[PDB]
């Protein structure tokens, strides 16, 4: 029984926080009541990581719902499997926060998280073992960004050996809400290298290309950009919620080699537009799962070196010819592979299909290419820096210059970390 | 949640609030006398239009405003108007003698008398809100009370509310409808003393509006009724994302965010598009293209200046209506390419988008054609300030010879007030210069 507590904050980590739920709910047969009706014992072997089990044969997930004003939750609760979470789960507050990481870090956010951390605590404390906590939020924003990371420390704080996970949004110029974004990101930047053991990079710039140019979409909305994020943190989630080898810690004692350098590149195959009903083979599967066009962190593997590669096949396949594929593609690209982690490259096959699917396979990178990302942020930060452009917004809430000066050296030692093991 | 509160100050900002609070009115179904028959629960509620309206037990919906003149008579109107039942009595406030288009008597000498009434009344509204969000003020430059007053009023509110946000609608002069010649002095005065207390601030230009009246209407001599009608669809345009609810709509204070990059540099400058007569618009369909195309002709500016002189430091379109994204990111990446919109080197260059979806209105007997789509862009470029510069201008010219300022010093105020108030105009707009230069 390793329990994981799921967390999503702001508007957009509740919004694919929701659709996450949507999507493995389905896939564990449990409908939009919390009542089981899958066919196969498979579904329910390891249901208890991301659900209780209440009266009646409920299951109910292990869930919080965070956010600083009520919309976005209201949404949820009126959504598709809204009524499947735990009423008392529900904690926001009616001030919002501005697209500001200053008031969910130090204000606002500092008047709602003491009563988060008691809905936690509640959820930790009737787990069996806690394996960790998953949160799902955006960098660009206040609420996600500087709430949520505000949450990540006093959760360490109070659970310092327990495992913390994020799927962390990063803005985009070209999918931006608001200019303050690069503010917000780099700040939270600095608290994931110092407070989180894993973080699944996910670029707003990488989904909204691979909606346009591959999905063909020529109008993607937020809805869109989700729908390609459920599917990933699906498939990264596979080998928690189903039989195989296997836990948070395991999976990252073999992803990360050194403490800080805990960012993944996710990707996702198939990613196909409507010759939707097309059989995809196990090297079609292969090829797309490492194409950077497959990826979701807008960064060239090319670019850089993997350290670290999980891949998960699922469906009824060829266990050998996935072998034999992925032996292929290493053998065919070591130059991209560091010679000095042996044997860094691991496949896992599960033999249930996502919906819709006769088969699928999802990559997790540990790439030093992930710098690209980081150093995009950084220059959109100074850009504004320079000319302390914005932080009025940011002074107001009490915080000072020399609070953005130590982030932005932060996040560049952060990238000059990268360049070093990339020779 | 997220309440309101209007203070119309002055005959301007009386008379461009009736025209704001009518049309609010319609676009919300409610009647004269109050009530809303689709608004299902009495009493109370939470919906969008709550943010502007309260509601009482026996049905009313009641606008969350103050109007405050010194003097009765334009506000005697509102009091025997169509609307008379729409407000409370102690919502309007009058004294006996005006400013007499004295910035001074307005601060002090009659302002003075009158203050701490007003701010009981604005208390009372403060007091059933659940999560007041802020104050929009409504008032001229040029009229003693406009300025002076409001002035004084926005000062005591920072003392009273904190930094609770504050913006501006301003009525900056023109020589067409002008009724004193020491209105620059009056103009310079209020934005001196107003600037550190303001949040953000729309600056109507009566002489565009005027010659968009003029040009685009055909009418020949406008009026304040012409003027303020269309005065009154920019600012709905500009509240409507407060008073409606969209999947697409963008809260007015997220575009906040992006206009208003350094405390001082809080002047969008808005444009609004369509305006165009019934007999025109018959059979002319205007699409989501042609009004975004619109949005940056400076003759549609509501305030006189050149963008092409300038740069942008944030470019924010506001759509109503019948309006899809397709359509905007096809209007957006069309004039990307025929009109080069210079940025700031220090500034993002993506425009920010809104849509709600609730079709503009019209008061009957109005100039402006019924439409299914409309759009204010609010953009901060700083050939803004050419408006101060002008101001300052013909401010210079009188106070080289201290004419009219005896005016002022009879009412207890000092020359050093008036150097003190240009001295900081000098400086704002020196700032706008500064902001535009390239990074070294
Ligand atoms: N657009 C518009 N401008 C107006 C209106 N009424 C007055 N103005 C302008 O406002 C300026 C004069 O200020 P007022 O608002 O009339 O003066 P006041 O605030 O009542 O102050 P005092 O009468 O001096 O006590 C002139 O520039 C007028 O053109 C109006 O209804 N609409
Ligand atoms: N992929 C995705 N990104 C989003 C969504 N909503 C907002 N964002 C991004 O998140 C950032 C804004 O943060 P947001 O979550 O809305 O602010 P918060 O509610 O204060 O946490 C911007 O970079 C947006 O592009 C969403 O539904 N999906
Ligand atoms: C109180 C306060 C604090 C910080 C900035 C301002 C401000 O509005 N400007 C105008 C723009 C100028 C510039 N960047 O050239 C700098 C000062 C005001
Ligand atoms: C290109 C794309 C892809 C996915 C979602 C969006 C989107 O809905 N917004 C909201 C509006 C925002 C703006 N610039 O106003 C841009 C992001 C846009
Ligand atoms: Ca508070
Ligand atoms: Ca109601
Ligand atoms: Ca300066
Ligand atoms: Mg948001
Ligand atoms: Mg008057």
């Amino acid at each position: 029984m390793r329990e994981i507590v799921h967390i999503q904050a702001g508007q957009c980590g509740n919004q694919i926080g929701a659709k996450f739920w949507e999507v493995i709910s389905d896939e564990h047969g449990i409908d939009p009541t919390g009542s089981y009706h899958g066919d196969s014992d498979l579904q329910l072997e390891r249901i208890n990581v991301y659900y209780n089990e209440a009266t009646g044969n409920k299951y109910v997930p292990r869930a919080i719902l965070v956010d600083l004003e009520p919309g976005t939750m209201d949404s949820v609760r009126s959504g598709p499997f809204g009524q499947i979470f735990r009423p008392d789960n529900f904690v926001f507050g009616q001030s919002g926060a501005g697209n500001n990481w200053a008031k969910g870090h130090y204000t606002e956010g500092a008047e709602l998280v003491d009563s988060v951390l008691d809905v936690v605590r509640k959820e930790s404390e009737s787990c069996d073992c806690l394996q960790g906590f998953q949160l799902t939020h955006s960098l660009g924003g206040g609420t996600g960004s500087g709430m949520g990371t505000l949450l990540i420390s006093k959760i360490r704080e109070e659970y310092p050996d327990r495992i913390m996970n994020t799927f962390s949004v990063m803005p985009s110029p070209k999918v931006s809400d608001t200019v303050v974004e690069p503010y917000n990101a780099t700040l939270s930047v600095h608290q994931l290298v110092e407070n989180t053991d894993e973080t699944y990079c996910i670029d707003n710039e990488a989904l909204y290309d691979i909606c346009f140019r591959t999905l063909k979409l020529t109008t993607p909305t937020y809805g869109d950009l989700n729908h390609l994020v459920s599917a990933t943190m699906s498939g990264v989630t596979t080998c928690l919620r189903f039989p195989g080898q296997a836990d948070l810690r395991k999976l990252a004692v073999n992803m990360v080699p050194f403490p800080r350098l805990h960012f993944f590149m996710p990707g996702f195959a198939p990613l196909t537009s409507r010759q939707q009903y097309r059989a995809l083979t196990v090297p079609e599967l292969t090829q797309q799962m490492f194409d950077s066009k497959n990826m979701m962190a807008a960064c060239d593997p090319r670019h850089g070196r993997y350290l670290t590669v999980a891949a998960i096949f699922r469906g009824r396949m060829s266990m050998k010819e996935v072998d034999e594929q992925m032996l292929n593609v290493q053998n065919k690209n070591s130059s991209y592979f560091v010679e000095w982690i042996p044997n860094n490259v691991k496949t896992a096959v599960c033999d249930i299909p996502p919906r819709g699917l006769k088969m699928s396979a999802t990559f997790i990178g540990n790439s030093t290419a992930i710098q690209e990302l980081f150093k995009r942020i950084s220059e959109q930060f100074t850009a504004m820096f320079r000319r302390k452009a914005f932080l009025h917004w940011y002074t107001g809430e009490g915080m000072d210059e020399m609070e953005f000066t130590e982030a932005e050296s932060n996040m560049n030692d952060l990238v000059s970390e990268y360049q070093q093991y990339q020779d | 949640m997220r309440e309101c509160i209007s203070i119309h100050v002055g005959q301007a900002g009386v008379q461009i609030g009736n025209a704001c609070w009518e049309l609010y009115c319609l676009e919300h179904g409610i009647q004269p006398d109050g009530q809303m028959p689709s608004d299902k629960t009495i009493g109370g509620g939470d919906d969008s239009f709550n943010t502007f309206f309260s509601e009482t037990g026996a049905g009313k919906h009641v606008p969350r405003a103050v109007f405050v003149d010194l003097e009765p008579t334009v506000i005697d109107e509102v009091r025997t108007g169509t609307y008379r039942q729409l407000f409370h009595p102690e919502q309007l406030i009058t004294g006996k003698e005006d400013a007499a288009n004295n910035y001074a008597r307005g601060h002090y000498t009659i302002g003075k008398e009158i203050i701490d009434l007003v701010l009981d009344r604005i208390r009372k509204l403060a007091d059933q809100c659940t999560g007041l969000q802020g104050f929009l003020v409504f008032h001229s430059f040029g009229g003693g009370t406009g300025s002076g007053f409001t002035s004084l009023l926005m000062e005591r509110l920072s003392v009273d509310y904190g930094k609770k946000s504050k913006l501006e609608f301003s009525i900056y002069p023109a020589p067409q409808v002008s009724t004193a010649v020491v209105e620059p002095y009056n103009s310079i005065l209020t934005t001196h003393t107003t600037l550190e207390h303001s949040d953000c601030a729309f600056m109507v230009d009566n002489e565009a509006i005027y010659d968009i009246c003029r040009r685009n209407l055909d009418i020949e001599r406008p009026t304040y009724t012409n003027l303020n009608r269309l005065i009154s669809q920019i600012v709905s345009s500009i509240t409507a994302s407060l008073r409606f609810d969209g999947a697409l709509n963008v809260d007015l204070t997220e575009f906040q965010t992006n206009l208003v990059p350094y405390p001082r540099i809080h002047f969008p400058l808005a444009t609004y598009a369509p305006v165009i007569s019934a007999e025109k618009a018959y059979h002319e369909q205007l699409s989501v293209a042609e009004i975004t195309n619109a949005c940056f002709e400076p003759a549609n500016q509501m305030v006189k200046c050149d963008p092409r002189h300038g740069k942008y430091m944030a470019c924010c379109l506001l759509y109503r209506g019948d309006v899809v994204p397709k359509d905007v990111n096809a209007a957006i990446a069309t004039i990307k390419t025929k009109r080069s919109i210079q940025f700031v080197d220090w500034c993002p260059t993506g425009f920010k988008v809104g849509i709600n979806y609730q079709p503009p209105t019209v008061v009957p007997g109005g100039d402006l054609a019924k439409v299914q789509r409309a759009v204010c862009m609010l953009s901060n470029t700083t050939a803004i300030a050419e408006a101060w510069a002008r101001l300052d201008h013909k401010f210079d010219l009188m106070y080289a010879k201290r004419a009219f300022v005896h005016w002022y010093v009879g009412e207890g105020m000092e020359e050093g007030e008036f150097s003190e108030a240009r001295e900081d105009m000098a400086a704002l707009e020196k700032d706008y210069e500064e902001v535009g230069v390239d990074s070294v």
